[PDB]
């Protein structure tokens, strides 16, 4: 397991190089603490219109304006 | 005649049709595949789709045609050929005659006469392109079809490589 | 035989391309996505014999929003209609309709 | 005919309501004859491997019979099912469509006049 | 060529014999070229003139059988009096085949469509009265 | 319908014709098949950007791959064929009559 | 079919609001937040009743409510605007990076003279709630009645009557 | 070939026509189809000589062919549905095309042409899944649109297919041939009962399967090609001319045998629905299958052929070849009409 | 509509540079069949469709279904190589390796 | 225009629902000159 390693990064380092790298592309993104951050800056993106909801009289966490303190937040996307 | 663009191209495209389908020799076939090729091409790219027409050129005209003048070049080196070129862009210009000064024809179906411009959608699309969503949702919506058609290709790869062995 | 393993296991392997009134990327409509959803809640659950028959409105409906046959139809009638008046000289066209009106927004 | 009675659930051998059923019996005369043509093709598979037909193999002609009563079982069971399935779909139909299935007069023969043919 | 069996059909038996002999012309006239269609395109004739000559022996075999049957049904029918009648229609089967056997120059083959077509015949007469049904739509 | 559709329908029975009357060569017969799916790409694609039906967008291009490899297993067998008889007419082919 | 309902020429009339897309894309953050309610008044209204013929009315309120927007920047600001504008305008994509301090020059005066406060990244991309008076459309695809579906199965399940029935099987 | 590619590539043959068979979308369908096909033509070409390469080109284009017809039906349905949903079809046109190429597909007359040709020019295992597998996904496919297929369309090519695979027949020796006319005239009987009964279609497939999988393991098992071949297995292994008999006696339908039971419901099927002619005239055509049937019993069981001297050394060998579920599908192919109401499995 | 009239240009200036370099001059009177090539040939087909099935990667990376873009891309590539491990280990990359 | 045309509705709809269709091309910009129309359907497409 390790004189295997040093044999087939003397003869081939072409592969050695390849299989390290497509190992590392395959792990290391479900060892990544910023893996989540990736998903909460798509879905934080804004392709469509935020389409209003009707004021029933009952939605507290719901704002009437963008400027109002509830709804959901972008702190962590201008702090990081 | 500019708001009938997509209809000439669609013109000189069964005109190389009925050029490579008389079968002259299947290197000018090849040709004519690829001039058909191209002007496809640029009908798609006037519905708007640019990386479909660009997937025409890339993938079917410089990946797949590439190949087959390849094997052509390596395997090969009329008066039938001539009157079935003739005989079908008779029968295209007399489609054409037809539906131009009827604005409506039924060969199978029924077809308006007038420019292709008008079944359009009036609105936009924002910061996207529809087309390039749709495409870019193979990877997330449709994953059953990237399983399929990777194993088909592994597949294919395995099969070319034990039909052509002769073992 | 239709093996229905994609309801019995509960896999959406296919059923998201098969309609037009599905979930899309974006939110993006169909352009016939309210003629598709009326025809699709239309003809759901009463069979297809029922359906060809019940049904047949919102089919129609949602036939010509996909091909646009009879309007394509009407608008040959009133292009042909208005280019045989304009050979008689019996109309002009407005100037709205000739391009000297400098359009609204 | 009844596919779209069984496509709501799809994908089940025997449904739920199946059990409302009476199973088979083990002594079903077409589950023995399930089982005889287990033992048929016990004997058949010794016939063209050239074993002695009756003797050779008893735990392989066991298997047979056995594998052939315990999918014949399941086999009689759909079967059934099916069949009342049939019953109950044609019952349910008829009680659901009394102008399409009236109670038909029946005349007795003092009423009834068929012609005579003499055979002479 | 379904419309050319309705407008076959659709004339009473004994009544216009010229236009039922034109119209069983032309359902043996189709018949032909379907057969000559097929015999070209499977079987390859040594020249263009070869093929044209086949496919003009056929249509007009399989023309004339049309016709010698329609005139000789209708001609029954007029002369009996009697249109709803299969055995009309057995008389010009036979007739039929007759010229069937005479196209190919032979008796036995004559004979032989003579009894054969005349019992289809017959049978095609008897499925128009009673409506017996070939394609039968799906009911149950 | 319009215009267009008839013309790449009409490209498609034109390449199918093509494709249903051999002259010699197989690979001929290779390039008529591969002109009936490019009008099939066609076709497909016109109607999906027409529809802005967004996950279809994706079919044509599954409708290239397939077929693109359905191309490279045909002309694996005219090489083949080309491996036995020096050419790749199709007239060679005819051992299975018996 | 039916005789197609529109408005006429004079419903449709309106005072417009004619400046260019750099004039808008610089006024933009300030008009998302000051013309807040009829817009989203309007587009709660074009989600709903899916038809612009229904929707005229608060549209030109919209129509009248960015006039008053713009007026208010001519009257106190029209010189740091139309130095930010400017910039943007100069650009092909019409980039907000390229004009930060024309930008900070206009939230300045803005702040000042009129105390607007600049949204801050991922507020007007916020769903908001909206108090209307109007009804909601009880029926707003305009669909017809439904056709009745198949009855049910129901009951017990009970054997076949004498079995298979199938020509001479007694099972 | 490696048995490792063999494994990999024979469950691709069976992921295709899976594919074909679970899904719901008409891409998926086509998908599977040509996966299919992929997979299948290095079974064809497994003993790499020219009558396999002919037989593979020859399949590679009908298939080819027909599923560049089906994916134009497909893009037919979609232009006048805009949907892609596995179900009856929108256009008669579309129904046209599909018919057609699940016709090819199948290889039913008159698009019957390649079946003895392919059939012929590959090994006899891969002939097996040519005959029995896949026949599967296309009739699977007919299964599900049939409230749309035209009957006269699709009558005239049952009513062909029987006719012309009877004809066939008649004029063989070699056995690949028999077993792909004897293939013809039972997906005409297939296709006949299609519209009035899709469930006696589903039954006639299943038996048809079975009877053909005992027809080519039996040819397996003796390594028999030919007519005159299989006459000498009465010298080798006698069980084996009792089992072709049998299973030859089946499969012309004669009673008290299983491959009576398809016909004989099909026939209960077509005279529910008024046509009468129509199974008549089917039956009296599949007189011609069981009068070559008969000319095999007569060459194989029923009499004694001469044989070779070389015989004799056969006759100190036992048959290794696994014959693999052959007593099962001989039982079953013989034996299974007293069991004839089970049939309601496949509802 | 400028991309047209520059394919236009570009096609004439063409054309005209060759119909001068055929012409200009005239004023003065003065195999076997390779398997291997074949096979690299087929090789690049199906290696491009694989490679038509990664291009639109750079728009998929933008979705909100990440776990499965990453899944399914990794996996796309991975069947790429698993076709370049076969064509490597059947000796089908030799003589052109 | 259409006065000449006997039976003709003016503004018949095409489709049987009464709900707002978006208008189609053709609709909008079909008594148009060939320049607002070329601009209207290919003015995106062509540019650039
Ligand atoms: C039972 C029927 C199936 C038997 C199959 C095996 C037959 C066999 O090999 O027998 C040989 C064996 C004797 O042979 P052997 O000496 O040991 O060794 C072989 C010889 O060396 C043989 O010598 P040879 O091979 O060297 O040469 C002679 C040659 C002779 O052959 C020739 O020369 C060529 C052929 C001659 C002309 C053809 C004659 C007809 C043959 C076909 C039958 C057609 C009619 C069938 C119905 C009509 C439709 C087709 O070949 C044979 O004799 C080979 C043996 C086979 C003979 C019998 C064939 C039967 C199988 C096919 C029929 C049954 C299945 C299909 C039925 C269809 C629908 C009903 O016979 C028996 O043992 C018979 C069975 C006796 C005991 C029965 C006990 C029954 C108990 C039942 C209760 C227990 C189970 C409970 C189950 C339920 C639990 C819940
Ligand atoms: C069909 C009607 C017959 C037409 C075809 C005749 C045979 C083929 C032929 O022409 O071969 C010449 C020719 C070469 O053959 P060849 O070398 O002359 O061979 C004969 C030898 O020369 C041998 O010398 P030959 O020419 O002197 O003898 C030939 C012999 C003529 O026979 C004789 O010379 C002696 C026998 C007298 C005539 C037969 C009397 C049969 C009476 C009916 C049976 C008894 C019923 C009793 C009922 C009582 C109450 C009514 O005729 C036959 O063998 C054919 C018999 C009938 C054929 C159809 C049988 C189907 C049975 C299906 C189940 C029922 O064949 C070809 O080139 C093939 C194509 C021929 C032209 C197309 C065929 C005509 C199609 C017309 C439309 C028919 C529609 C179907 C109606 C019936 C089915 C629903
Ligand atoms: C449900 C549908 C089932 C369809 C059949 C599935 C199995 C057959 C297909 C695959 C195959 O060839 O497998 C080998 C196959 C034997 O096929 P073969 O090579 O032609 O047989 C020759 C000798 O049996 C080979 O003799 P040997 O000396 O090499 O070894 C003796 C062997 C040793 O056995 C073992 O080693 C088994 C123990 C290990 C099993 C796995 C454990 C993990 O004994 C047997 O296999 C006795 C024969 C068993 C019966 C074969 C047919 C099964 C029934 C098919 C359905 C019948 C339905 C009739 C319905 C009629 C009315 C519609 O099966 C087995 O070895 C095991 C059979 C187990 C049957 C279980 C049935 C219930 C399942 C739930
Ligand atoms: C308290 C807990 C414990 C209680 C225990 C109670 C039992 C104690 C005794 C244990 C044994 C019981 C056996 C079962 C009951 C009796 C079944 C029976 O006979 O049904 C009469 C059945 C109908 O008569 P039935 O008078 O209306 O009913 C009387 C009972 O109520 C019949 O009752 P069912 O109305 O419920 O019957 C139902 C239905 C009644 O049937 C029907 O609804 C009519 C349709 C029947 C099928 C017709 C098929 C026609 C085409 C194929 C022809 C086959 C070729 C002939 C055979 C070739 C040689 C192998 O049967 C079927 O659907 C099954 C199909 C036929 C199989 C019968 C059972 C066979 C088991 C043993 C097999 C051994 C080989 C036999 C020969 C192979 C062929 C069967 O008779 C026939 O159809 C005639 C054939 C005779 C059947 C076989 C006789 C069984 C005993 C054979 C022993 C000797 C074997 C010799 C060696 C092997 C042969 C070489
Ligand atoms: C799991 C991660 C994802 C893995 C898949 C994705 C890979 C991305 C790169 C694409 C590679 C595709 C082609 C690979 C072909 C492998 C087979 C091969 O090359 O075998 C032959 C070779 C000997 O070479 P030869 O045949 O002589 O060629 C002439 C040159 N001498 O034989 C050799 O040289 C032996 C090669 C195999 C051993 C290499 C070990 C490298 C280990 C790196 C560290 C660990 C990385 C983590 C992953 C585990 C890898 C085992
Ligand atoms: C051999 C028996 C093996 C049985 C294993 C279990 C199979 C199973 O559960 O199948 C379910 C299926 C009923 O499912 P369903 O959706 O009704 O099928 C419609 C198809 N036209 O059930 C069936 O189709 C059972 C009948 C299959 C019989 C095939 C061999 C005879
Ligand atoms: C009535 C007129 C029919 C004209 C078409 C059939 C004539 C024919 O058979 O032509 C022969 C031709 C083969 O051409 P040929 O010249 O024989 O080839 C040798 C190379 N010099 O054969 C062919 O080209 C075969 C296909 C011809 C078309 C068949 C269908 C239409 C004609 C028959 C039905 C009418
Ligand atoms: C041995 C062979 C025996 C064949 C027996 C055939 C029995 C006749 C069945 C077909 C027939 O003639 O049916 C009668 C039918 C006319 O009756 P009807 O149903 O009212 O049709 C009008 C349609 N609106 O007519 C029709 O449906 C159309 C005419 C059918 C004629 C069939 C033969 C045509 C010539 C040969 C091909």
């Amino acid at each position: 397991v390790a004189a295997f390693l040093k044999n087939v990064w003397a003869k081939e380092p072409v592969l050695v190089a390849s299989f390290a790298i497509a190992g590392l592309a395959v792990i290391l993104p479900t060892l990544s603490p910023y893996t989540k951050y990736s998903l909460m800056i798509n879905r934080a993106t804004p392709y469509n219109y935020p389409v209003p909801l009707r004021d029933d009289g009952n939605m507290p966490d719901v704002p009437s304006h963008p400027q109002d303190p509830q709804g959901p937040s972008l702190e962590w996307l201008k702090r990081l | 005649m500019m708001t009938y663009i997509v209809f000439i191209l669609s013109i000189i495209f069964v005109m190389g049709f009925v050029g490579f389908s008389s079968k002259p020799s299947p290197i000018y076939g090849g040709l004519g595949l690829i001039v058909s090729g191209g002007v496809g091409c640029g009908i798609v790219l006037n519905f708007g789709g640019s990386f479909l027409g660009l997937m025409v050129f890339l993938i079917y005209l410089g990946g797949m045609m590439v190949v087959f003048g390849y094997t052509t070049a390596m395997a090969t080196e009329n008066k039938v050929v001539l009157g079935t070129f003739i005989t079908g862009l008779l029968m295209e210009f007399l489609m054409v005659y037809y539906v131009l000064k009827d604005k409506e024809v039924e060969i199978v179906f029924k077809f308006n006469g007038m420019g292709d411009w008008v079944i359009y959608d009036t609105g936009d699309s924002g910061f996207f392109s529809e087309e390039a969503m749709g495409i870019a949702a193979l990877y997330s919506y449709g994953t059953w079809l990237v399983i399929v058609t990777g194993w088909s290709l592994l597949i294919g790869v395995v099969v070319i490589m034990e039909i052509t062995r002769g073992n | 035989p239709f093996f229905d393993v994609q309801k019995k296991l509960g896999v959406d392997l296919d059923h998201w391309m098969t309609i037009q009134s599905a979930e899309q990327p974006h939110r993006i409509p169909a352009r016939c996505h309210a003629f598709e959803k009326e025809w699709i809640e239309c003809a759901h659950g009463i069979g297809s014999i029922r359906a060809e028959k019940e049904c047949k409105i919102e089919f129609e409906d949602f036939r010509e929003c996909l091909l646009r046959q009879k309007t394509m139809k009407r608008l040959n009638a009133i292009k042909r209609q208005r280019d045989k008046l304009i050979k008689e000289g019996k109309y002009t066209p407005p100037p709205h309709h000739s391009g000297q009106e400098d359009l609204r927004p | 005919m009844m596919t779209g009675r069984q496509a709501r659930a799809p994908l089940q051998f025997l449904p739920d309501e199946a059990r409302s059923l009476p199973p088979p019996k083990l002594t079903d005369p077409r589950l023995a004859y399930i089982g005889f043509l287990g033992y048929c093709s016990g004997l058949i598979d010794n016939a063209i491997r050239r074993r002695p037909v009756l003797s050779a193999g008893l735990h392989r002609q066991f298997l047979y019979i056995t594998s052939f009563v315990f999918v014949g079982y399941y086999l009689l069971k759909r079967q059934d099912y099916m069949y009342a399935v049939r019953d109950h779909d044609m019952f349910s139909y008829i009680k659901s469509h009394p102008e399409d299935f009236p109670e038909k007069d029946k005349k007795t023969y003092r009423e009834v006049f068929e012609e005579f043919h003499p055979v002479r | 060529a379904k419309t050319l069996l309705h407008q076959y059909w659709d004339i009473p038996e004994g009544t216009e014999c010229h236009r039922k002999t034109y119209a069983a012309t032309s359902i043996g006239g189709a018949s032909g070229l379907v057969v000559s269609a097929y015999s070209v395109a499977l079987k390859t004739p040594t020249s263009f003139l070869e093929g044209v000559a086949r496919t003009g022996r056929y249509t007009f075999t399989a023309a004339a059988i049309g016709a010698i049957f329609g005139l000789t049904s209708c001609i029954s029918a007029q002369v009996r009096e009697k249109p709803d009648d299969p055995l009309n229609y057995l008389i010009g089967g036979c007739a039929g085949g007759l010229t069937l056997g005479a196209r190919t120059r032979s008796y036995g083959i004559g004979a032989a469509a003579c009894a054969y077509m005349g019992l289809t015949a017959a049978l095609v007469k008897m499925g128009q009265l009673e409506g017996w049904k070939v394609f039968a739509e799906p009911k149950v | 319908m319009s215009l267009v559709y008839m013309n790449i329908m009409m490209a498609f029975t034109v390449s199918l014709t093509g494709l249903l009357m051999y002259r010699s060569h197989l690979m001929s017969s290779l390039l008529c098949l591969e002109g009936m799916m490019l009008s099939l790409f066609i076709l497909a694609t016109l109607m999906i950007l027409n529809s802005h039906f967004t996950l279809a967008s994706m079919m044509p291009i599954i409708l290239l791959v397939f077929a693109a490899c359905e191309a490279a297993l045909g002309l694996s067998l005219l090489v083949m064929v080309s491996n036995t008889y020096g050419t790749d007419y199709v007239q060679n082919l005819n051992l299975l009559q018996c | 079919p039916g005789i197609v309902e529109l408005p006429s020429l004079e419903d449709l009339k309106v005072q417009e609001v004619k400046v260019s897309s750099s004039v808008l894309k610089a006024a933009a953050h300030h008009y998302g937040a000051q013309c807040d309610k009829p817009n989203k008044e309007f587009m709660l209204c074009r989600w709903e009743e899916k038809d612009p013929r229904r929707c005229l009315e608060e549209g030109k309120l919209v129509n009248q409510c960015a006039l008053e927007f713009f007026r208010q920047i001519k009257r106190h600001c029209a010189e740091p605007f139309t130095e930010y504008w400017t910039c943007i305008d100069y650009s092909g994509l019409q980039l907000f990076r390229r004009c930060r301090k024309e930008q900070a020059q206009f939230d300045k005066c803005v702040l000042d003279k009129l105390g607007w406060v600049r949204p801050d990244l991922g507020e007007l991309s916020k769903v908001t709630k909206v108090k209307t008076d109007r009804p909601l459309p009880e029926n707003p695809y305009h669909s017809r009645a439904r056709p009745e579906p198949n009855p049910e199965v129901e009951g017990d399940l009970k054997p076949a009557r004498h079995g298979s029935r199938l020509f001479f099987w007694t099972m | 070939m490696n048995p490792i590619i063999l494994i990999i590539i024979l469950m691709t043959v069976m992921l295709g026509t899976i594919i074909v068979m679970i899904s719901t979308h008409w891409l998926l369908i086509w998908i599977g189809f040509e996966m299919n096909m992929l997979a299948i033509i290095p079974i064809m070409m497994k003993k790499h000589n020219p009558r396999a390469t002919e037989a593979s080109t020859k399949y590679f284009l009908t298939q080819s062919t027909a599923s560049m017809l089906l994916m134009m039906a497909i893009i037919i349905n979609l232009m006048f549905s805009g949907q892609w949903t596995v179900m009856k079809l929108f256009n008669p046109m579309a129904s046209m095309l599909m018919t057609m190429a699940l016709a090819m597909k199948l290889g039913m007359a008159p698009f019957h042409f390649w079946v003895p040709e392919v059939t012929q020019g590959i090994p006899l295992s891969s002939g097996l899944i040519l005959l029995t597998w896949q026949k599967l996904a296309p009739m699977s496919v007919l299964y599900q649109i049939l409230p749309s297929i035209n009957l006269d369309l699709i009558l005239t090519l049952s009513i062909l297919s029987i006719t012309i695979g009877g004809w066939g027949g008649l004029n063989q020796t070699q056995l690949r041939k028999i077993m792909a006319y004897s293939s013809i005239a039972h997906m005409g009987w297939m296709t006949a009962v299609l519209l009035y009964n899709p469930t006696m279609t589903l039954l006639n497939l299943i038996i048809y399967i079975i009877m053909t999988s005992t027809m080519f393991t039996l040819f397996m098992a003796n390594s028999t090609t030919t007519t005159l071949s299989l006459s000498h297995t009465w010298n080798k292994a006698p069980i084996m001319t009792i089992l072709v008999l049998i299973t030859l006696l089946s499969m012309g339908g004669l009673p008290p045998l299983s491959g009576f039971m398809p016909k004989w419901m099909i026939i209960q099927e077509m005279t529910k629905n008024d046509s009468i002619i129509l199974p008549t005239l089917m039956a009296i055509t599949a007189l011609l299958n069981l009068y070559f049937y008969m000319r095999l019993t007569y060459s194989t069981a029923l009499t004694m052929f001469p044989s070779t001297n070389n015989m004799k050394m056969k006759w100190q060998f036992p048959t290794t070849k696994r014959m693999t579920l052959l007593p099962t599908m001989t039982v079953l192919s013989t034996m299974l009409l007293p069991l004839t109401p089970i049939l309601s499995i496949l509802e | 509509m400028n991309l047209m009239i520059t394919l236009l240009t570009n096609f004439t200036l063409a054309t005209l540079l060759v119909t001068i370099a055929f012409w200009l001059p005239q004023l003065n009177v003065y195999l076997p069949f390779s398997m291997k090539f074949f096979l690299v040939a087929i090789t690049f087909l199906l290696f491009d469709l694989e490679i038509a099935l990664l291009l639109p990667l750079p728009w998929a990376s933008q979705t909100t279904n990440l776990n499965t873009m990453l899944t399914m891309a990794l996996l796309l590539i991975f069947l790429l190589a698993v076709s370049l491990a076969y064509e490597w280990t059947q000796k089908g990359l030799e003589w052109t390796e | 225009i259409m006065k000449d045309v006997p039976g003709w509705k003016v503004g018949e709809s095409v489709f049987h629902t009464t709900r707002w269709v978006t208008p189609m091309m053709g609709e909008l910009y079909g008594l148009r000159t060939g320049e607002e129309i070329l601009s209207s359907t290919y003015g995106f497409i062509w540019y650039t």
